[PDB]
């Protein structure tokens, strides 16, 4: 999965996280949709499911 | 490459007395801390210091004519009470990209009674609720926040 | 021979490499005219004029007005980057006109290049600053010239090389080797 | 400690990328083609330490 | 009540034909779109549009008239929707195809709506509010050509799936004699080519 929000360690204890270079949010500037970039990260997990 | 060897290439023979503006981006600064400014820079207005790698804020100088600051794409955290005693005619800060968690790291910042506009973006501070409000409610003279006032007012250029 | 794209994007990589090819050293050419401010000349170089007719013909001004109002902020205040400045050259070849800017810089052929953020058409990275990726085509460029992320002493190893032995020239720094003069 | 996160998914703490629709690609592998060939996805890579 | 008078605006835009000189399809004939935006009943009916967006809507109706009596081909209903918009000047802004009125309602051109409602087969009922009026006149080919009232510069084309789907703001860039497919409504995507 993806996320641009650093871990805490308490609560992502089934995550393995990593820097996945970077992305551009968008944002409004009055008339026009201007981009900002910001770091990304990776939220790897394995999980089990059912029927 | 260096903030030392960076600053001596800017100040082309130029005293470090009679200018007006600075840039350091796309550098690196030792420890993460500031590394060759002193009070000898006094018509100094404006400051940019962006992806260097800095983490804290302890050998700022005291600048008085100063009066604009980027410190963008850093770790800072927690330093933002230097800034009553260096920097009081201070009216805009941003500090989009850096290491922020909680609102009493921004208290101090009242002091600076001289502040117009703020900018916080991608800071964790912003993932809460009603956070805009608070803050205001914690600075009054503040009017823009982040280019946008009470009201999603944009600002203008400049 | 060894090639499956048409000839639309190979044409726009073709002039991306001529219009790399001259950032050699040597007067008339883009290091030299930067350090001699003289942006206004980039604007008439050949490979510009060349590569001129893809840029989208219904809004070429708009986009020349941009692009040759970003190589001037960056030209006169001496902070530039020097990738987004070939980036955006082809465009600066048509007289300016009025118009809104959405973001991108389109050519003919629906393919579009944003000032800043690196895409397929157009892509690059600080960490390796001696390759432009065209189309997933790698251009390298020569080291002729520092950058304000690339700036060490590598990026103008390529622009010296060894000549008869002169003794009346100065001795000078490594460091310094950046304001020496082209051909001197 | 803490309870720690459960949920196969991430609520509030995801990034989603964008793209528009097609009734004619309206498929998982289609989609994820379509994301793919804009070269977004791809430029992904992830570093060694995590 | 507020839909009340966009009825009873409407309903005056709809007699103000009458089947005469001095009105819509005389003006129409002649070709002279600018006296449209100058009659009394778009100057009553303005205090209904959204002060913030009056500019851009102005703008968006001016053009789409314009465009269409320039042609000769144009559609009735489409017109009298976005025809009480212009009477203003016209202002530079972001369109989002939803023409808010003041009430916080929307017509957004070229989609049958409560509000305003036109079916196929049914032109002389003009359904709105679920109402349905008459016309005056009677029309079989003044209305089928819709052509030029569903965005500013562009026309429909034959369909063409290979054409990508593109949004409002791109719209722009688009290279002359370039079709692009996208949607004219809930899950209706139609192509266009500018001119």
């Amino acid at each position: 999965e993806f996320s641009i929000r650093e871990p805490n360690l308490e609560k992502h204890q089934k995550y393995t996280v990593f820097e996945a270079g970077h992305t551009t949010v968008r944002m409004k500037k009055g008339e026009s949709v201007i981009g900002r970039e910001v770091p990304l990260y990776l939220y790897c997990r394995t999980t089990a499911l059912s029927k | 490459m260096e903030m030392g060897r960076r600053i001596h290439l800017e100040l082309r023979n130029r005293t470090p007395s009679d200018v007006k503006e600075l840039v350091l981006d796309n550098s690196r600064s030792n420890e993460g801390k500031l590394e060759g400014l002193t009070d000898e820079f006094e018509e100094l207005e404006f400051l940019s210091t962006i992806n260097v790698g800095l983490t804290s804020i302890a050998n700022l100088p005291k600048l008085n004519k100063l009066k604009k600051l980027e410190l963008s794409d850093n770790r800072v955290s927690g330093g933002l009470e230097v800034l009553a005693e260096k920097c009081p005619n201070l009216t805009h800060l941003n500090l989009s990209g850096n290491k922020i968690k909680d609102l009493s790291t921004i208290e101090p910042l009242k002091k600076l009674e001289n502040l117009k506009s703020l900018d916080l973006f991608n800071c964790e501070v912003t993932n809460l609720n009603d956070y805009r409000e608070n803050v205001f409610k914690l600075l009054p003279q503040l009017t823009y926040l982040d280019g946008y006032d009470r009201d999603d007012k944009e600002a203008p250029d400049s | 021979d060894l090639a499956v794209l048409r000839d639309e994007k190979t044409a726009i990589t073709k002039g991306y490499e001529a219009l790399i090819k001259r950032l050699g050293t040597g007067d008339n050419d883009i290091p030299s005219l930067i350090a001699k401010k003289d942006y206004l000349s980039l604007y008439n170089l050949p490979e510009v004029k060349l590569m001129a007719p893809l840029i989208r013909p219904n809004r070429k001004g708009v986009y020349s007005r941009v692009a040759r109002k970003l190589v001037s902020t960056q030209v006169t205040t001496g902070h530039y980057s020097l990738h987004e400045l070939i980036k955006v050259l082809p465009f600066t070849y048509f007289a300016p006109k009025q118009g809104m800017f959405e973001g991108r810089l389109f050519f003919s052929n629906d393919s579009f290049v944003e000032p800043g953020v690196n895409n397929n058409v157009f892509s690059w990275s600080k960490a390796d600053s001696s390759k432009i990726y065209c189309h997933g085509i790698a251009i390298r460029v020569p080291l002729v010239v520092g950058d304000e992320h690339m700036d060490t002493s590598l990026a103008l190893l390529e622009g010296f090389s060894v000549c008869e032995n002169d003794p009346r020239a100065p001795m000078v720094t490594r460091q310094d080797l950046i304001d020496v003069g082209f051909g001197q | 400690p803490m309870a720690p996160y459960t949920h196969k998914f991430l609520m509030e703490e995801a990034w989603m990328f964008t793209k528009i629709s097609d009734p004619e690609r309206s498929r998982a592998g289609e989609i994820l083609i379509d994301f793919f060939k804009k070269g977004n996805l791809s430029a992904i890579r992830p570093k060694d330490k995590p | 009540d507020e839909k009340t008078a966009i009825t009873k605006g409407y309903e005056a835009l709809i007699k103000r034909l009458g089947t005469g000189d001095n009105d819509i399809p005389s003006l129409i004939a002649k070709k002279d779109y600018l006296s449209l935006y100058n009659l009394p009943e778009v100057k009553l009916m303005a205090p209904l549009i959204r002060p913030n967006r009056k500019g851009v809507y102005s703008r968006v109706a001016r053009k789409l008239v314009s465009t269409q009596v320039t042609t000769g081909h144009y559609s009735l209903h489409e017109l009298i929707k976005v025809l009480p918009f212009t009477y203003f000047a016209p202002k530079q802004g972001m369109f989002e195809g939803r023409l808010f009125f003041s009430n916080d309602s929307f017509v957004e051109p070229g989609v049958n709506n409560n509000v305003f409602s036109w079916s196929k087969a049914d032109s002389s009922k003009i359904y709105c509010h679920g109402i349905a009026i008459r016309v005056p006149l009677v029309v079989g080919d003044e209305h089928m050509d819709t052509s030029l009232a569903l965005l500013e510069g562009f026309s429909v084309c034959e369909n063409d799936p290979r054409a990508p789907m593109v949004t409002r703001q791109d719209l722009i860039d688009v290279g002359f004699g370039q079709k692009v497919r996208l949607f004219v409504g809930q899950g209706s995507v139609r192509t266009f080519k500018r001119t």
